């Protein structure tokens, strides 16, 4: 039994050994015991807005909408600390653990984003941090590695399986199996068991909330859409939580089309792949016929969750949100496009967004449309991989 | 079929309990893995727990991801695992056969249809490892309708309410944990299970064998002495064949007195 639905319609549920059943009602509680005490909302709003510095910007721009009918907003999530919306939820999950007592956290990473996110929240917050991560990311994620590293957090090379995310995944739910009495596990985004899709949603939830303020502030009504890249899912469902009950108001998910959905390298589960049950989770997920798990590819490493979480699933199967896939090519384009247009450097994951609002607009240039991109991160950590393609390209 | 019935009641008519070694098919490939079957049994196996190779193995220690590993270095799936599991069967008709399965494995290709493949093959049992009993109704209908035991597991630390789940909802055996973790036979169960084994025996469930961290002769006798039926061994088992890759008649010799040692152990 559980105190709120682990379900989004058939999507969700709560797949994991039973040993790990008293970890996740544990955790269920301890969260709706939080999200009813004011002194734990005081202190995540404190260190939201003095340590990560909330809001963030809601920026127009206006020089890449020129002569169009449309009208783009970029929440700049790029702003937070850490330069990734990432940062709102560790904060949150790591007041939680100290919540119920527990003075060490376990998390996964596959690009190092998350990692790094909950090293810096661990040293904030003086949790002993240990990461998982596959091996092939640890030897390609070199900076990220070692900002962990700097700030105090144990990094732990995974060999096993595929030596990616999904294998990352599998050792801190091992490890969680086993030491969950001391130990959390920071999730690092919107899938996975429940209560994780609902607790990562509420502490991301901000984004939409002063988006939706900004956006009645400087233009006096809702916005025709909002569009957000999908990994797994936090940056979007946090953008898009606080207006499902806006029912005129698009929601509109990006997933990473890699070198082409026809090409199957791509990281689109959502409209592409077929139900399944892993992580923790009844979810659309990357698998080979014979149900074995395969991984996402795209340009971006933050897009490489194999799955996505299941309320993106649900919103989907009723018809409020809408999810597209946006390829490489396109990604690195509306990447440059940005920087030279706006003076803004975006994140890879987040050019996917840019990407799909920029054919909203071309495509149908006297539509009048009213478009909120998350930018869910900055690009510095981009500019070498675009400057490989650009040179191999010409 | 009634095999787990049945072994059960011979072995209570012996004052024996079951040594049910575990080993993942297909490792290190399908001739050698049908060879180390069949050793089991002849050196005194009761009742065979098998694993079908799954790429993300949630609640295995690194012996045996490392034999998921292998059987996929060898190219084997699913069906190949079930035209063993029909052979295994035509050679040995009492021996229970469980499987030890993941969730996606099963739901893949509908649930029902999984199940109905067990029954044509001869599977008596299946634990879905990362179903708890919270999401199993639809696991254990689906068994039921098929004659086939769906294995719950009952945790160190189960309370009432679970205990009372696991008896009603589970046949052929009660799996019990020693210690939570993942498998491997670097770690011991050091909690007494007694309580839980009467406790069960009160709630008239299937009759229970203790799991993870067996790895010695005396854990089987204490597991029996403690009040269970029996014992499974994986880990154990499985570094047999890891240390042997290299000497396959080696590799069944010694995993011939590692099991009869281990049965004898159960005798008493
Ligand atoms: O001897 P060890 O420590 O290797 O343990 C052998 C275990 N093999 S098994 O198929 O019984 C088995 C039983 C349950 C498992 O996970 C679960 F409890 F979550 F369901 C995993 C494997
Ligand atoms: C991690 C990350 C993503 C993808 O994760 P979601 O959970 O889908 O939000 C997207 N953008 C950036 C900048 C990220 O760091
Ligand atoms: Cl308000
Ligand atoms: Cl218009
Ligand atoms: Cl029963
Ligand atoms: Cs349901
Ligand atoms: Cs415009
Ligand atoms: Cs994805």
């Amino acid at each position: 039994t559980t105190l709120l639905n682990p379900y989004f319609g058939e999507f969700g549920g709560m797949y994991v050994p039973q040993i790990l059943m008293p970890a996740l009602n544990q955790l269920e509680e301890a969260f709706v015991s939080a999200q009813k005490d004011p002194e734990f909302q005081a202190q995540f709003a404190d260190l939201l807005k003095n340590y990560a510095g909330r809001p963030t910007a809601l920026t127009k721009c206006q020089n890449i909408t020129a002569g169009t009918r449309t009208t783009l907003y970029l929440k700049r999530e790029d702003l937070l600390h850490g330069g990734a919306h990432k940062t709102n939820q560790v904060l949150g999950q790591a007041l939680l653990a100290k919540r119920m007592g527990k003075s060490e956290i376990i998390a996964e990473t596959g690009a190092g984003a998350h990692g790094v996110a909950s090293a810096l929240a661990s040293a904030l917050l003086g949790l002993k941090c240990r990461i998982y991560m596959g091996a092939k990311d640890v030897e390609r994620q070199s900076p990220n590695v070692f900002r962990m590293r700097l700030m105090g957090a144990e990094v732990i090379p995974v060999h096993s399986g595929s030596a990616t995310l999904k294998d990352a995944c599998n050792e801190a739910l091992r490890d969680w199996s086993g030491s969950y009495e001391t130990a959390h596990y920071m999730l690092g985004t919107a899938a996975g068991p429940h209560p994780y899709p609902t607790i990562v949603r509420e502490f991301q939830r901000m984004i939409g909330e002063e988006t939706k303020a900004q956006i009645l502030d400087k233009e006096g009504r809702l916005p025709d859409a909002v569009i957000a890249c999908v990994g797994g899912g936090s940056n979007a469902i946090g953008m898009f939580a606080d207006f499902i009950n806006d029912t005129s108001v698009g929601l509109i998910g990006v997933e990473p089309g890699g070198h082409g959905i026809e090409t199957g390298e791509h990281g689109a589960p959502l409209k592409h792949g077929r139900v399944g049950i892993y992580f923790g989770m009844k979810a659309p997920m990357m698998q080979t016929a014979d149900g074995q798990i395969e991984e996402s590819y795209s340009i971006s490493a933050g897009l490489d969750f194999p799955s996505v979480g299941p309320q993106h699933a649900y919103l989907n199967s009723i018809g409020r949100a809408d999810y597209v896939s946006i390829t490489d090519d396109e990604a690195l384009e509306a990447f440059k496009t940005l920087c030279r247009h706006e003076g803004i450097i975006p994140a890879l994951e987040s050019s996917h967004a840019l990407a799909h609002a920029l054919k909203m607009m071309r495509e149908q240039p006297e539509k009048e449309q009213l478009l909120v991109v998350n930018l869910s991160g900055r690009g510095d950590k981009d500019i070498f991989t675009v400057h490989d393609i650009l040179k191999a390209r010409g | 079929m009634e095999r787990y019935e049945n072994l059960f009641a011979q072995l209570n008519d012996r004052r024996e309990g079951a040594f049910v070694p575990f080993v993942t098919l297909g490792d290190p490939g399908i001739e050698q893995s049908l060879k180390i079957i069949d050793t089991l049994i002849d050196a005194g196996a009761d009742a065979l727990e098998l694993g079908v190779p799954f790429s993300d193995p949630l609640a295995d220690g690194p012996t045996i991801q490392n034999a998921n590993l292998r059987a996929f270095a060898a190219g084997v799936t699913p069906a190949q695992c079930f035209e063993m599991l029909a052979l295994i069967r035509e050679k040995h008709p009492t021996i229970p056969i469980g499987l030890l399965m993941y969730a996606n494995l099963v739901f893949n290709n509908g649930i029902d249809a999984f199940y109905a493949r067990c029954e044509q093959v001869g599977v008596d049992s299946v634990l879905v490892a990362d179903v708890p009993v919270e999401e199993s109704a639809p696991f254990r209908q689906a068994a039921l309708r098929h004659n086939i035991a769906p294995i719950f597991i009952c945790p160190p630390n189960a309370d009432d309410d679970l205990l009372r789940q696991v008896a009603s909802y589970g046949r052929g055996y009660t799996y019990l944990l020693s210690r939570s973790g993942v498998t491997g036979a670097e770690n011991r169960g050091a909690l007494p299970l007694h309580h839980l084994i009467e406790k069960l025996k009160e709630y008239h469930a299937a009759p229970a064998l203790q799991g993870f961290g067996i790895s010695s002769p005396e854990q089987v006798s204490a597991a029996v002495r403690a009040g269970a039926a029996g014992a499974i061994s994986g880990s154990a088992i499985v570094k047999i064949i890891e240390k042997n890759l290299a000497s396959p008649k080696q590799m069944l010799a010694e995993l011939r007195s590692f099991v009869s040692a281990m049965k004898a152990a159960s005798r008493a």
